[PDB]
């Protein structure tokens, strides 16, 4: 089993909900990775103890080039240490902040890698539920990485308080795609009530600069009735995705 | 202070290697669920 002494702490990568993430290098292989350091005290004082249990069992089973890898984990008196795959190009939200929005081929690539990894998860009976830029990292050549397992991103059924299946991820994928190309989420409002009314009516207002190709994919993904939302397979095969995706494999 | 292996230049060359010629992950770090059950909070 591992300890903190097995690793060379190089420098931090940024704070989070429960602790700091450090750039680390295990001395045995001299292999680089990211150490997520969580604090038991707060983990307990916020009841988030249940989820952490699941997010680990998951990555004891999940292995996908587009899902952030947890190599292992340990725990001293005060912390749980997560051995996570290093994402060299940082997080995606900041890239979206920089560029304001991504071009068609950038987003189309992200969508194929996302649809892909999501499918993999579904086969294993795993739903993500919450897919937004903040939960996405980038590889060495920029390939997308679902990292950790909000009003604007909630499907109608989630808002309305109905039971939900895997298809919430299809909805979310559409919302995500939209934000990629536009820069804002599709149902943005200055009140939680107005957003609520916009999600459930699927009040979709597409800006002038958006390609008909993209508009279509988004429209099919963002449908009220869950069983109508375009399956992951249909995403990767969508004309606009095929015509724009540029994934490294 | 920040180590040299963690400094941009020789850090970039180190990433290239783990990318293009990836070390066997689940071999070196085998036993997945090794650090016990839910007895991890005390
Ligand atoms: N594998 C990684 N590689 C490089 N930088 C990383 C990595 N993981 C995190 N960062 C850096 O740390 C991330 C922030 O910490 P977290 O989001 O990991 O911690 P949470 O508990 O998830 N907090 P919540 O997302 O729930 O609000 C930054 O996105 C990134 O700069």
């Amino acid at each position: 089993k591992f300890t903190i002494d097995d690793f060379d702490i190089g420098r931090p990568l940024g704070k989070g909900k429960f602790g700091n993430v450090y750039l680390a290098r295990e001395k045995q292989n001299k292999f680089i990775m990211a150490l997520k350091v969580l604090f038991k005290s707060q983990l307990e004082k916020e009841g988030v103890e249940h989820q952490l249990r699941r997010e680990i069992e998951i990555q004891s089973h999940l292995r996908h080039p587009n899902i952030l890898r947890m190599y292992n984990y340990f725990h001293d008196r005060k912390r749980i240490y997560l051995m996570l795959e290093f994402a060299p190009r940082g997080e995606l939200y900041k890239e979206l902040q920089k560029h304001g929005r991504f071009d068609e081929q950038r987003s189309a690539t992200f969508m194929e890698e996302l649809a892909d990894a999501l499918h993999y998860c579904h086969e294993r009976k795993v739903i993500h539920r919450d897919i937004k830029p903040e939960n996405l990292l980038m590889g060495y050549k920029g390939e997308l990485k679902i990292a950790d397992f909000t009003l604007d991103y909630l499907p109608p059924e989630m808002i309305e308080g109905k039971t939900h299946d895997e298809k919430v991820d299809l909805w979310c994928a559409g919302v995500l795609c939209y934000e990629f190309l536009v820069g804002m989420p599709p149902f943005d409002s200055p009140s939680h009530t107005e957003t609520h009314r916009r999600i459930v009516n699927v009040d979709l207002k597409f800006p002038p600069f958006l390609s008909d190709g993209s508009k279509d994919l988004i429209s099919k993904l963002l449908r009220y009735h869950p069983p109508q939302r375009l399956p992951l397979k249909g995403v990767m095969e969508h004309p606009w995705v095929k015509a724009n995706s540029r994934r490294v494999l | 202070p920040i180590p040299a292996w963690a400094s941009g230049n020789l850090l970039t060359q180190a990433i290239r290697q783990q990318y293009y010629k990836p070390i066997d992950v689940d071999r070196m770090y085998g036993t997945i669920d090794s650090p016990k059950l839910e007895e991890l909070f005390n």
